[PDB]
RNA sequence: AAUCUUACCAACGUUUCAGGCUUUAUCAGUAGUAUGAUUAAUAUCAAAAUUAUAUGAUUUAGUACGGAAUUGCAUGGCUGUCGUCAGUUCGUGCUGUGAAGUUUAGGAUUAAGUUCUUUUUAACGAAUGCAACCCUAUAAGUAAGUUUUUAUUUUAAAAUAACU
RNA sequence: UGAAGUCAAGUCCCUAUGGUCUUUAUACGUUGGGCUACACACGUGUUACAAGGGUAAAUACAAAAAGACGCAAAAAAGUAAUUUUGAGCAAACCUUUAAAAAUUACCUUAGUUCAGAUUGUUUUAUGAAAUUCUAAAACAUGAAGAUGAAAUCGUUAGUAAUUG
């Protein structure tokens, strides 16, 4: 009865993220950047509500990791004609993150109909959007839970 | 009448739509005239019919739909080539940044 | 869109005097020649003064520009090569100061083509510059409008350009 | 150079028409003489007749013979006048 | 000081007045205008949660305030949260509570139920066959109508041919 | 040649693109789209609105839609409906007809209405009896055999005042064109049990030789009930004659001899049907060409070919 | 011209569905089978058969999304503009033209 | 995988054992380094610099020999980009006075 | 990144027909009835239960024409609780195919429908006929 | 002329929020393309008033030059229209 | 540039708005389509089957007709080149009758109107450009780490191999 | 990343626009054709004239980028192009990607096991459609060319060149 959860979620934010040893430190050459800065609620979520994750259904192991991604646009032709080399190229940065937390369970959930996997999974993960800001929005999500099902 | 985008836009429409009820008609005629293992008329008789349909439908080609211009196209935005050289100019294009590589 | 809306009609929390002083009359006293070119328009001289305050607050680039078509446009294609030296001094001379309070800084317009001219007759260019407007300092912002005049001897294309910090 | 054989060889909505139009019995005649569609295949069954092939602003006769089977219509015909550099 | 606001969220329909008549002097326009404040649509919301968007707003250019709707927003997750996983847990905590049976096994939508009505010659044809295979599972795209109404089309070619086609 | 020509125009149309819906809030004051889940639960908060809320401030047009909506979806709502009869005299003799047809149509199919609430809107209806649609009307029979509140003879009383100068008025372009107008309308009678000889004559005029009929279940019901009105003799007219057509329509098309019997009078099963699976009744069923617009071709053919023997 | 040659491999050239006797299966080859019931898998010898065109995925109205949106042309996507200064000019010039054409018909 | 199995011919083998040759320890150890990415050449370059980077940590006298040699000195000189209007680096059409 | 494709010589030519390798097919024998597998679950009284790990996912992305972007739902399946003898094994690992299979569990998929309920019922229709048609051997 | 290369977008992903804040992947047709919809739309909306037009034609039956002019919005003076996405807002 | 594109040539055909709104008149067993016939093709005609889905299909008048037709020596807008050369220019002050110059002339330095200098009874300051801020590759230091990254190590089960 | 502005440089034929012209035609839709012609000649660029090469067999290491009107592993067939088949993935998770070189062996300076045009005929792929007017593979054809006059161009280190 310590059965497991997994919620693996990934995130898009365009501008930089921030350090958080660099608040107090950064270089005036740098200081008029933009930054996606408070891309860390989501680790914040797991110390608030400490005090309200029972013992029986409980989050432990929550972690973060970075990427960063390149899309191609073209180079395209900066005249209406009669000019090759005369090309502006175009293109388009992004970085991605990547969450993924296990909570524990002492239940186990029985099924026994079809409206039941309507219950659990499609109205929370269509209504997990609320975990999310402005520059840092969500493309995918996943969640797992074992189960049982009387076939025959 | 009508200026030449606004018409030349319903005609790269009309093409489509023909192609979007006919899809599984023109699929499954030629899903037929594809299978070697079956008779040649059976074959033969689906292209009959595969070539007796409207084939001026058919001949799509690309447009733009704010210049009129067709032959350059930039799949990832949908818009043409005039264009965004002049919406890069204020700014328009969303998330989009000079590559320095 | 599939998706849930709020629309906020929002307002500016900006907000001006009830009481004219010194600091009002020392404008009215030098944007006088223009009130002939402004009467044409039915425009207002308190609300042209404001919307220039608000222009170096907020930054807008639209704002702005529509007083200036409204203007160029009621006014006669012989008179477009005056109001723009009365606007040069305007804004070089009198509301040049006001740069640094507002953390502003720069201006530039350019326009192209025949501002004043019949028929066949040259090209011309006029410009207007004050602050700072550069564009390799990537660090240095920027807004950006490119913009459109008709008349009866061709067409004029202007080009606000605005700086900040 | 061609097709692969079991590519199947074209002919048009018109002369499906015309080959039944043969079946029938009706001769041809003006109109039904008339070919367009080159790429179209030269069917068998209309040995022994007239077609009055399209080019340009003009036109261009031959009869078919069991030689002529096989082939497209468009290889008999020519569209571009040849060039001859003058003296 | 942050200007006055008003907010409605489909409490709109209550207030509303017939077609038939309606104001043709003033304009509803012309009154977000002239009225002071500002003014909020937004399409609903429930008791325990918050407005979207900050009623209002320290600064008034773009680039100094939209910091503001960040800090706003993850203001916003919390109360939305304890109403989300207080159900995350209460639901699971049904299912281990409710009781075992078998698999209430129901109906899905698919072509063999029509195939099976046919006869032999049909049946027996490669293509008819090929046909119902890809159909049913390697096209989603399709409804329950399209897909039958694909098979009667593909049927035609399992009968026999006249002799002016051949 | 035109260009667009009018087959194109239908591709525009067929799709649906053609309209404008944001027109309709205009033309109706009634309008509630629903296109997508979040408009839906636009609808349960005002239900809760008001359950939380009970001192409240309305128009007649508010109240009236939510109840055409609640109707039409037929949520129960024992609480909404005492709730907001207490207005009603608000909006007495002001109504419009669209409005005044939604919460009649909704105090009768909701089974939750009072007495009071359905004597407000009759005497409206009337009102405007002359500008009501009549497909309008129409709906209004289809409630009656859904409602139990109350007894079939005051909703009878009510059907001879209100309800046949609709019809009968405008029964050659509103109805007569529409075969969904008709079905309707003559499935709601003898649900009803009211039989008038001013529409038995104008309906059956058309309806068993449309071929809007498509539907088998339309078709049968027809026959159903034409037949059994013999038994009865119930109506005058002579009606032998319409019958007759039905079964050629029921024998006929192949698809109800596979799905129903004239005889035996019901539908089939799923499996019965399997059993007459293999039973290929159907007579020189193939590919061809110009058979059923000119089978002299195919004559002629035969001759050519033989000729050259 | 066409050169032939003889070529002295024999046999039908194998396949899945060409080593299938159904009057005499293996377990393996029933086994296969009741996998093609379950997900609906295909078993067809090497030459070519229709399914990978019945299979494929073919998705024009995403096309017909960007002409829907009309966000180049307001007036067919918004009816309700009307632009009515451009009009006003459009109709000036007219006129105005109109005097110069009979003036100058007459000169 | 194995040593000569992997880096077949020797002079992509000498290189990664120069070091092993200017420390004397030969046989004393076991050496297992896994690579990815690059050409066979620069993939064997980069494990002088590693064993020249492992064995000071133990044996640190060595610091100076390896100075010299140049071994634990990494290489940033990487490739150079493709102009447009040229047709890479350092290459233009033909200039066409007429 | 990803190392290159080599098609190795694995397998010499030409090796005597008697040297060769060749096995039968050891799921030729007679198959069990019904009642054969009733009689195993006996503790049960008639009554199987399955312990799966079903994902899902969601996309704010899903929508107007990309709405069938949400339809896939993958599961697992345990199998300590199916007694699986060594010739049960094997007919199972040979009806998912070349698909992923361990001792432990393995994976069942369906994309067949638009709407994920549809395509995850006809995952237990699979797992049914799964493990009737695997315990239909000894 | 001198080239004055792209100077916003040079500065944008580093310095400037773009017009709108948003992103979006696998729909950057969709949005780039429907907010350009929606940003004329509104202004032609207000500066142009067009709750008149809607009541005079649109709406059955059973101050021209006025509205042609805009007389009732030759005070209003817009800013900006700005977007936003999250939380399935 | 196979068709479309493509503007050009030849020929058959069309004669004024796509959607929305307003309006005139007729038809409604009529209307439509993965239908059928017809033509080279758009077009045009129509009841064997099928679809019937609220408030129709067709028609008159009106709601900015149209134009790759011309003048880039009437213009915008976009762009090439002189040139990645290092210059262009303003406010005030000084000098000269004045044109104008100084500043932007000396010394050195710089790839650079680059920077430094106490060259001077006169220039000080300011904008733009070059530069630099930003991106790629590097070492050193900190911060985070994935069922997806890589390696060292370890727990447990199955197969194979070994045999404790 | 690129100032001021010059070359009345270029474009009204991407779109906008002033003047001018046309409006039963300088506008519009469709079918077929044409832009792919061939005396002489120019500019650009790929492949070769060989042995630091060609070929057969066995068989290593990459980056960057893209993917659902898609990528498509594994097994199997074919001589080969490629096909059957579609596990798995909307993603650092699954997938699409190397050659030159190095090793072993033959060819032994020959207009040649170099070169590889051109042409005939089947097969392979896309499409409604390949003749005018596509690309590739095989059997077979197997021309010129034997490092190029006067003249002239690119390059400054991970550059030239070579390899994909
Ligand atoms: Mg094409
Ligand atoms: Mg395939
Ligand atoms: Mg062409
Ligand atoms: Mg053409
Ligand atoms: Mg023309
Ligand atoms: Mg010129
Ligand atoms: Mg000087
Ligand atoms: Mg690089
Ligand atoms: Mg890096
Ligand atoms: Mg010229
Ligand atoms: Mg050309
Ligand atoms: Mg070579
Ligand atoms: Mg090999
Ligand atoms: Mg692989
Ligand atoms: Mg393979
Ligand atoms: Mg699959
Ligand atoms: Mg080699
Ligand atoms: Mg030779
Ligand atoms: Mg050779
Ligand atoms: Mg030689």
């Amino acid at each position: 009865m310590n059965n497991k959860i997994y919620i693996n979620i990934k995130y898009k934010m365009n501008f930089n993220p921030q350090v958080i040893n660099s608040r107090n430190i950064l270089s005036k050459n740098k200081s008029n950047r933009i930054y996606c800065k408070n891309f860390i609620f989501t680790i914040l979520f797991f110390d608030f509500f400490n005090s309200t994750f029972s013992k029986n259904f409980l989050p432990y192991k929550y972690n973060l990791h970075i990427t960063k991604k390149r899309k191609h646009v073209g180079s395209i032709l900066r005249a209406p004609y009669k000019n090759k080399i005369a090309q502006f190229s175009l293109g388009l940065y992004r970085y991605f993150l990547n969450l993924s937390f296990f909570i524990n369970s002492e239940f186990l959930p029985n099924i026994n109909n079809k409206f039941e996997f309507k219950l659990l999974f499609i109205k929370f993960l269509n209504s997990y959007n609320y975990f999310e800001s402005t520059l840092v929005t969500q493309v995918s999500r996943v969640i797992k839970i074992p189960t049982q099902i009387q076939i025959i | 009448m009508l200026f030449k985008r606004r018409k030349d836009i319903l005609k790269c429409k009309y093409k489509k739509i023909y192609i979007f009820k006919n899809k599984i008609k023109n699929i499954i005629l030629k899903s037929i005239f594809f299978n070697r293992n079956i008779k040649n008329i059976n074959r033969a008789y689906a292209y009959m019919i595969l070539n007796n349909s409207k084939i001026l439908y058919k001949k799509y080609h690309k447009i733009c739909k704010f210049s009129g211009y067709r032959k350059n196209v930039n799949k990832f935005t949908g818009i043409g080539r005039h264009e965004l050289n002049r919406k890069a100019t204020l700014g328009q294009l969303q998330n989009i940044s000079m590559n320095s590589w | 869109l599939n998706d849930k809306i709020s629309i906020n009609f929002d307002k500016y929390n900006l907000k001006f005097m009830r009481k004219k002083r010194l600091y009002v009359k020392v404008l009215r006293r030098k944007l006088r020649r223009m009130r002939k070119m402004l009467r044409w328009a039915k425009i207002s001289l308190r609300n042209f003064i404001r919307l220039t305050l608000i222009f170096l607050c907020t930054k807008d680039i639209d704002i702005f520009s529509k007083v200036l078509v409204k203007i160029m446009d009621s006014m006669h294609y012989k008179n477009h090569r005056r109001f723009l030296y009365y606007l040069k001094l305007f804004i070089s001379k009198s509301m040049h100061y006001y740069f640094n309070i507002l953390r502003f800084e720069g201006f530039f317009f350019y326009l192209s083509g025949k501002i004043s001219g019949g028929g066949n007759s040259k090209k011309k260019n006029y410009a207007v510059k004050c602050g700072k407007y550069s564009l390799t300092n990537k660090m240095l912002k920027l807004k950006y409008k490119k913009g459109l005049i008709h008349t009866k001897t061709g067409v004029l294309g202007y080009k606000l350009m605005i700086s900040y910090k | 150079m061609g097709k692969s054989h079991w590519r199947l060889k074209y002919i048009s909505k018109s002369i499906i028409s015309k080959i039944i139009k043969e079946s029938i019995g009706i001769k041809i005649k003006k109109k039904i003489s008339v070919i367009m569609n080159k790429s179209s295949t030269i069917p068998s069954s209309l040995t022994d007749n007239t077609f009055y092939i399209h080019k340009g602003y003009k036109f261009r006769e031959l009869k078919i013979k069991d030689y002529h089977v096989g082939f497209k219509f468009g290889e008999f015909i020519l569209t571009r006048k040849p060039n001859i550099f003058p003296k | 000081n942050p200007l006055p606001r008003l907010q409605v969220d489909n409490t709109s329909l209550w207030s509303l007045d017939q077609n038939s008549e309606l104001p043709e002097d003033t304009s509803p326009e012309e009154q977000i205008i002239n009225c002071e404040g500002n003014i909020t649509f937004h399409s609903g919301l429930q008791d325990y949660e918050i407005p979207a968007f900050p009623e209002t707003l320290s600064s008034y250019i773009t680039h100094y305030q939209i910091p503001s709707i960040e800090k706003w927003s993850i203001f916003r997750q919390f109360p939305n949260m304890y109403h989300w996983w207080q159900k995350f847990y209460e639901t699971n905590k049904k299912l281990s509570e409710q009781p075992l049976v078998r698999y209430q096994y129901s109906g899905l939508p698919s072509v063999y139920t029509y195939f099976y009505t046919m006869p032999e010659f049909a049946r027996n044809n490669i293509v008819v066959q090929n046909v119902a295979r890809c159909f049913e599972f390697n096209r989603p795209e399709l409804n329950h109508q399209q897909k039958i109404m694909a098979l009667n089309y593909a049927a035609k070619f399992s009968l026999p041919l006249d002799d002016l086609i051949v | 040649a035109t260009f667009p020509s009018k087959e194109q125009m239908r591709f525009q149309k067929n799709m649906g693109y053609n309209g404008f819906q944001p027109n309709i809030a205009f033309k109706d004051d009634l309008y509630f789209p629903l296109d997508n889940p979040v408009q839906r639960q636009g609808l349960e908060d005002l239900i809760n609105h008001i359950k939380v809320n009970p001192n409240l401030a309305i128009e007649g047009r508010g109240l009236c839609t939510i109840l055409y909506i609640i109707a039409r979806e037929g949520k129960d709502e024992p609480f909404i409906f005492k709730e907001l009869e207490r207005h009603l005299y608000k909006f007495k003799e002001n109504l419009s007809p669209r409005l005044s047809f939604g919460g009649l149509y909704a105090s009768y199919k909701s089974n939750l209405a009072s007495p009071y609430q359905v004597s407000f809107f009759e005497d409206e209806f009337t009102r405007n009896s002359q500008q009501i649609n009549a497909y309008e009307a129409i709906e209004i029979l289809q409630t009656m055999f859904e409602n139990t509140t109350k007894v079939n003879e005051h909703k009878i009383q009510y059907f001879h005042q209100s309800v046949k100068p609709i019809i009968v008025s405008n029964f050659s372009k509103q109805v007569r064109p529409y075969t969904g107008n008709l079905l309707k309308l003559f499935i709601g009678l003898r649900n009803m049990n009211i039989y008038d000889e001013e529409l038995h004559e104008l309906i059956l005029k058309y309806l068993p030789y449309r071929r809007g009929l498509n539907n088998v279940k339309d078709i049968a019901e027809v026959y159903e009930t034409l037949c059994d009105y013999k038994e009865k003799g119930i109506l005058k007219q002579n009606i032998d004659a319409h019958i007759e057509a039905l079964e050629k329509k029921l024998t006929t098309k192949d698809d109800c001899r596979w799905r129903y019997n004239l005889k035996e009078k019901r539908f089939y099963t799923y499996d019965e049907l399997i059993a007459n699976r293999d039973n290929y009744t159907i007579k020189d069923q193939l590919n061809h060409k110009y058979r059923f617009s000119n089978p002299e071709l195919i004559e002629k053919f035969n001759l050519v070919q033989s000729d050259k023997d | 011209p066409y050169i032939k040659l003889p070529n002295f491999k024999m046999g039908i050239n194998p396949s899945l569905r060409s080593k299938l006797n159904p009057l005499a299966l293996t377990g393996t080859q029933k086994i296969m089978l009741a996998s093609s019931r379950i997900f609906g898998t295909n078993i067809s010898g090497n030459l070519r058969s229709g399914n990978s065109e019945l299979q494929k995925k073919f998705s024009p109205e995403k096309e017909l999304a960007e002409f829907n949106t009309y966000a180049h042309d307001l007036s067919s996507g918004f009816p309700w503009v009307q632009y009515y200064e451009q009009k006003e000019r459009h109709k000036m010039m007219i006129e105005l033209r109109k005097m110069r054409i009979l003036m100058r018909g007459i000169k | 995988e194995i040593f000569y199995r992997y880096f077949t011919h020797s002079y992509n083998r000498n290189i990664a054992l120069k070091p092993m040759l200017l420390s004397t320890q030969y046989c004393e150890y076991d050496l297992h380094f896994y690579v990815r990415g690059g050409g066979v050449m620069g993939q064997s370059h980069a494990c002088q610099i590693a064993l020249a980077r492992g064995l000071t940590q133990i044996h640190p006298n060595l610091r100076p020999i390896f100075m010299k040699f140049d071994l634990l000195r990494t290489d940033y000189r990487q490739k150079e980009r493709k102009k447009t209007g040229r047709y890479k680096a350092r290459k233009a059409h033909t200039y066409v006075r007429r | 990144s990803r190392q290159a494709t080599v098609k190795h010589l694995t397998k010499y030519e030409a090796i005597p027909h008697y040297m060769k390798q060749t096995l039968r097919d050891p799921h030729e024998y007679k198959l069990r009835s019904m009642q054969q597998i009733k009689d195993d679950l006996k503790d049960t009284d008639g009554k199987f239960v399955a312990r799966i790990d079903i994902f899902y996912k969601d996309y704010n992305d899903a929508k107007f024409h990309e709405s069938a972007m949400n339809k896939k739902v993958k599961m697992n399946v345990h199998l300590k609780n199916w007694k699986l003898t060594h010739s049960q094994k094997d007919r199972l690992s040979l009806l998912l195919g070349n698909r992923f299979m361990c001792n432990d569990y393995f994976t069942l998929i369906c994309d067949q429908y638009t709407e994920p309920e549809l395509n995850f019922e006809k995952l237990v229709q699979q797992v049914q006929e799964l493990y009737l048609e695997c315990k239909r051997a000894p | 002329m001198g080239l004055k290369s792209l100077p916003m977008l040079n500065k944008s992903g580093i310095s400037m929020y773009w017009h709108n804040i948003w992103d979006s992947i696998k729909l950057y047709k969709k949005y780039s393309l429907s907010f350009l919809f929606l940003n004329e739309v509104i202004n032609h909306f207000l500066n142009e008033n067009l709750y008149y037009y809607c009541i005079m034609k649109i709406r059955p039956t059973d101050n021209i030059n006025k509205i042609k002019k805009s007389w009732n919005m030759r005070h209003f003076y817009l800013g900006k229209i700005l977007f936003l996405k999250y939380q399935g807002w």
